[PDB]
């Protein structure tokens, strides 16, 4: 009648912690080859047949805003970057003054030059004579100082030029756990991102998740379920952001008409810097087109969920950015290893109340960037020839409310930003880590003599 | 059945005592960025090889099961036999006791194989 | 006789038996380029310490030899006692067991232990 | 009375046989500069499989103490039962043995447990 502790190994049990995620990509990547693109050089192959044990019976919260997944995948990123830049051709030789002037082309006044012909001197591979070369930059790139201009980095931090061998192409990366710990997944239709998650499964690793590095936009995302979900930590805060999930993806064309060429000029000895040479063809700038069908039925789809949470007769108004940085300001990405900064004003400029053709968008091109707001590593993006031309899916976006209200029953939305970590928490929020411990006691009639 | 790792999670204590050599098993399994797996690959060893003393200086040493001669005090969450294998799971019995696991670790460690084992030693020698 | 390490490798399955405690001894033996030998050595304990999770999970703990309540069953390559002990050697056993081994350990793990000590803890208390 | 840690170490070997589950409770103990520790601690897990190692391949495998059918060679510094346990240390021993360790170690890894379990499954078929 006496009961006795017993101790079992092999409990289902486990806490919640926090531990080191390894990596996990597949095995065509790794045939990608083209001397290690982005990270994919020592990572281990992707499991074949991955399994996934859905928890009968099994109710567990997670949270997507107190997420340690986030935080690894971001520190990893920037080490990522960091390992990609170190041996790589640093510019230091390249704040010289630039004698630059317009592009060969024929007005109009309010065609503001853009691109500047750069003339300057340059180091050979000798250190005695120079070298009288010419480029081509972007006015973001460049800065007049009393027509003689510099780089927009000099006194900030170096430079150093992007190897042309790797890309900057997102691919697919599952994190997975070690041996002890797992992940949970929550697999239920409408899962708002915080709390009890009635229907759990448990991995091993993630799905291929690709670390596309964007803004406002959010692109080649995870689609949402049934009706498209809104996310935020804080409703009634203004100063959270709102990650907005699509359940179908609208379709973006970003064209860059301004087929390039790469000029060598040799910095020796050794290193070589890639300018850009003249443009064969027209003068144009790059531009993104939306379809406007698919832009309406997905803002009239998203104000449809909006105004479950802000009352159920109100007027959502949306307007463009406030104002700041660059990358802040405009939709910031990379396409074809080009940096992209193009104009939303022409999608966040609406008005719902309570009840066929593309919209193009001026897209500007950045070579010489500093994103995650990094200090002390300036990269410059090497041209890239051909015409380029690329196809995404806008699943997502990351909005912002703005405050002190009150009075009036409309509410504003306006495109966001800024801290990288809101991309990732926009395919970690249906993933948690957790730690197993299979020592349980329990009583029961057994002993001994 | 096999429901697999962490099978029988939502199941009852008794239920679940029958997947104790599923998550046993799956427990240990078999330039910067390389060194990320080694150091943690490390700490899973040491936390197998921590829950293997545990489980050796205990009455135990055989895995899986074992029994001890230690009463349930009453103060442990008064439950009684089928109230805890037939309508309680281990995360919810693990919730409870987690105030008593290092009092019990330290009634089982010191007070039974330090005390058991010198007995059999004085009755070994007869 | 004492062939050595990996000795009766080309020996019966009888006669190699003799040789178990022989490749069980030297299965463990006791700035960069340095960690090239400390990767392995750690990779040499964790299989180690898999294969002897495997074998005290089972029927066995005592490593070397251990008999279980298991049915050899004919689809396993039905071969006679004297068929297998005096006329193939391991790595040729091996070769056509191959397919065979998840599937019994699956069955020494899970059948065996987890319902013998379960059926000794209901022996063990009256 | 409880001397800790290596306490016994100037008392007769006999004396010193109380405090074995001493000794052997704090062997195991549950950037650069850090690495120092690690492969410190790599290596003392290391040397407690190694020794554990051989206390399973022995005729012991239960820790502290175990018997043993080898009889005691005279050439191994030829004392009496009552002159070692009363009238000698465990570091004055070890002193002198130091040249048969290795010869006993042989005879214990492979006379024993290679001879004696393949008879228990001679003696276990009937
Ligand atoms: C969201 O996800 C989508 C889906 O993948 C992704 O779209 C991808 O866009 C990128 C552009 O940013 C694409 O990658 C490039 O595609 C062009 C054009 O592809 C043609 O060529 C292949 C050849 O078989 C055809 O099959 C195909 O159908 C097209 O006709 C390629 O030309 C590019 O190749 C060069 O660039 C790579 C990176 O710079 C290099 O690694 C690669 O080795 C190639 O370099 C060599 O060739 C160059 C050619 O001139 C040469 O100049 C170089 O010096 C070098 O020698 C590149 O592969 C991709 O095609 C799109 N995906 C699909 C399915 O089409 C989005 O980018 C993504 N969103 C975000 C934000 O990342
Ligand atoms: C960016 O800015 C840089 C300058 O900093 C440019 O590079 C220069 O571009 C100009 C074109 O505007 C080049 O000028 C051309 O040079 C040619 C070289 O010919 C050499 O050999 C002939 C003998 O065969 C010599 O007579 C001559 O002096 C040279 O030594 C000339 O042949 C060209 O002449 C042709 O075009 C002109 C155009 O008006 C006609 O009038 C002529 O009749 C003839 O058809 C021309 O003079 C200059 O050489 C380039 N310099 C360097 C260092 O490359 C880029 O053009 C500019 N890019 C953009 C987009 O603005
Ligand atoms: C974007 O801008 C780039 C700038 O580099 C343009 O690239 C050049 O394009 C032209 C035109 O297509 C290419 O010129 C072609 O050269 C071919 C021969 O090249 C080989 O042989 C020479 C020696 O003779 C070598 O030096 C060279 O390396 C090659 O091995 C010709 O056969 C071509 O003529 C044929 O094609 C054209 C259409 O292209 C037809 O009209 C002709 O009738 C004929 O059938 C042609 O003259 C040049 O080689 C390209 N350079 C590079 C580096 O690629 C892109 O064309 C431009 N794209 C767009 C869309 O604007
Ligand atoms: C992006 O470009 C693709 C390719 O041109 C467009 O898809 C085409 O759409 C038209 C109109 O429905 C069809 O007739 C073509 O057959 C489609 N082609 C392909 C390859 O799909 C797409 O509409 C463009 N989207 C935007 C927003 O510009
Ligand atoms: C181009 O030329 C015009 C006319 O001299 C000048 O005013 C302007 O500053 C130049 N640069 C740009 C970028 O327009
Ligand atoms: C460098 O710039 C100077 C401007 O003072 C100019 O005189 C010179 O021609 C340029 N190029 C070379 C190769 O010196
Ligand atoms: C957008 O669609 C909504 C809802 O169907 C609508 O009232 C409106 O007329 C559409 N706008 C355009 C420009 O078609
Ligand atoms: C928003 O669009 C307006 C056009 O009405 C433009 O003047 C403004 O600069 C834009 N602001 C941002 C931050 O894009
Ligand atoms: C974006 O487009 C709007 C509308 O054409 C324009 O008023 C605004 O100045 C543009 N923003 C930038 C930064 O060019
Ligand atoms: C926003 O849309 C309204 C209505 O079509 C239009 O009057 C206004 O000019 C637009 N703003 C911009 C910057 O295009
Ligand atoms: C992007 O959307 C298009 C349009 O339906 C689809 O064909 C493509 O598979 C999508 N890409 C994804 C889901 O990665
Ligand atoms: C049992 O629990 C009670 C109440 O907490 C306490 O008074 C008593 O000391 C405990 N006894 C043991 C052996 O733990
Ligand atoms: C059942 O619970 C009661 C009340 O706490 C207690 O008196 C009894 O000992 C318990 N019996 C068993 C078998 O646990
Ligand atoms: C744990 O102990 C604390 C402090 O005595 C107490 O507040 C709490 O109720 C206890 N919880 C359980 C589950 O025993
Ligand atoms: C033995 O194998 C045969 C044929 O493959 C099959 O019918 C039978 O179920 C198997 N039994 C066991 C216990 O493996
Ligand atoms: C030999 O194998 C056959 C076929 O499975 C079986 O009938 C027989 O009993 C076996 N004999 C011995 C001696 O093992
Ligand atoms: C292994 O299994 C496969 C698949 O059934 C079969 O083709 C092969 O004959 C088997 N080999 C042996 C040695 O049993
Ligand atoms: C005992 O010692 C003697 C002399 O040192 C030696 O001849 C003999 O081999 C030893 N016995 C064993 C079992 O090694
Ligand atoms: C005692 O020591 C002597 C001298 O070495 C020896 O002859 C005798 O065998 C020893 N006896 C015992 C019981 O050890
Ligand atoms: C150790 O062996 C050597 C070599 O035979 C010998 O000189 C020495 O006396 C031995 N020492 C002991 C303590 O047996």
């Amino acid at each position: 009648e006496n009961l006795w502790v017993t101790v079992y190994y092999g409990v289902p049990v486990w806490k919640d912690a926090e531990t080191t995620l390894f990596c996990a990509s597949d095995a065509k990547a790794y045939e990608t080859e083209k001397h290690n693109v982005w990270a994919t050089c020592a990572c281990v192959p992707t499991d074949p047949n991955p399994q996934e044990i859905h928890l009968e019976n099994v109710t567990e919260e997670f949270n997507m805003w107190k997420n340690n997944m986030v935080e690894q995948m971001h520190t990893d990123i920037i080490s990522l970057w960091d390992q990609s830049l170190k041996p790589c051709v640093k510019l230091t030789p390249l704040c010289v003054t630039l004698q630059c002037t317009n592009v060969t082309n024929n007005i109009t006044d309010d065609m503001r030059g853009e691109l500047k012909n750069c003339s300057f001197n340059m180091t050979t591979e000798l250190r005695d004579k120079k070298q009288k070369v010419y480029s081509l930059f972007y006015r973001l790139d460049v800065v007049q100082i009393n027509k003689e201009y510099r780089l927009i980095n000099c006194n900030t931090s170096a430079i150093t030029q992007a190897c042309p061998k790797v890309s900057f192409e997102p691919i697919p990366i599952h994190y997975c756990a070690p041996a002890g710990f797992a992940i949970l997944k929550c697999k239920d239709k409408k899962f708002n991102g915080t709390g009890p998650c009635p229907s759990v499964s448990t991995v091993q690793c993630t799905h291929g998740i690709k670390p596309v590095v964007s803004t406002q936009l959010l692109l080649n995302g995870s689609l949402a379920e049934e009706e498209v979900m809104i996310r935020s930590e804080n409703i009634t805060n203004n100063a959270k952001n709102i990650l907005v999930q699509f359940n179908t993806p609208v379709q973006i064309n970003c064209t860059r008409p301004n087929n390039n060429t790469r000029k060598s000029i040799r910095i020796g000895p050794g290193q070589a810097f890639y300018a850009t040479g003249d443009i064969i063809g027209d003068i144009r700038q790059a531009h993104c087109n939306v379809s406007k069908a698919t832009w309406n039925e997905t803002l009239g789809k998203v104000v449809k969920q909006l105004r479950k949470h802000f009352g159920n007769n109100t007027i959502i108004r949306f307007a463009n950015s406030s104002g700041g940085d660059l990358e802040v300001t405009t939709h910031s990405f990379n396409c074809g290893g080009e940096f992209f900064y193009c104009n939303t004003s022409g999608l966040f400029n609406s008005t719902w109340i309570s009840n066929n053709d593309s919209i193009t968008l001026p897209c500007r091109i950045k070579q010489i960037i500093n994103m995650w707001q990094r200090i002390g590593q300036a990269m410059y993006a090497p041209p890239i020839q051909g015409v380029i031309r690329c196809v995404s899916n806008i699943t997502g976006l990351i909005l912002t409310r703005d405050g002190g209200a009150n009075n009036t029953s409309t509410e504003t939305f306006r495109p966001g930003g800024g801290d990288m970590r809101d991309n990732w928490r926009s395919e970690l929020y249906k993933y948690k880590v957790v730690k197993i411990e299979p020592l349980g006691v329990a009583p029961t009639r057994c002993k001994r003599r | 059945v096999f429901l697999g790792f962490l099978g029988a999670a939502g199941s009852t204590m008794g239920a679940a005592s029958m997947t104790l050599t599923v998550q046993a098993r799956n427990l240990l399994s078999g330039t910067v960025w390389g060194i990320k797996q080694l150091q943690a690959r490390v700490l899973a060893v040491e936390r197998y090889l921590r829950d293997q003393q545990l489980l050796g200086i205990w009455g135990c040493s055989g895995k899986l099961i074992c029994c001890t001669n230690v009463p349930w005090n009453s103060s442990w969450s008064n439950r009684n036999l089928s109230e805890i294998w037939d309508n309680m799971t281990w995360l919810q019995w693990d919730k409870e006791i987690s105030n008593y696991t290092q009092i019990i670790y330290g009634l089982l460690e010191e007070s039974q194989n330090q005390q058991e084992k010198n007995e059999q030693d004085l009755l070994a020698l007869d």
